[PDB]
């Protein structure tokens, strides 16, 4: 529960006709993150050193 | 005057290779060209003669 993924752009292709290089050119983009509400709440675990 | 246009002669494309595929020279050479002008103008003959 602590942790949400804020987005803002959800993955989005978009296709660019290059022309020069006759290649097209797709693009996929996104805006997300992991944040934490609060600081605590994982713990993890460890081979040992 | 008269100025008549005479195109320009003939480029050549560039054939690109493989290579040259998914690179901007994969459109090869630019075929440039000019147009180029002749000028038509004239030049005058006269003669007299009295009676």
């Amino acid at each position: 529960d602590n942790f949400v993924m804020p987005r803002q752009r959800a993955v989005t292709v978009e296709r660019e006709r290059q022309a020069g290089k006759q290649r097209d050119a797709y693009y996929v983009t996104q805006r997300v993150n992991l944040q934490r509400y609060f600081a605590n709440g994982v713990v993890s675990g460890t081979y040992a050193a | 005057i008269l100025t008549m246009l005479v195109e320009p002669d003939a480029g050549k494309a560039t054939w690109v290779a493989a290579s040259t595929y998914g690179t901007d020279t994969t459109t090869g050479e630019e075929v440039k060209g000019a147009l180029k002008e002749i000028h038509f103008s004239t030049y005058k003959l006269a003669a007299k003669s009295f009676i």
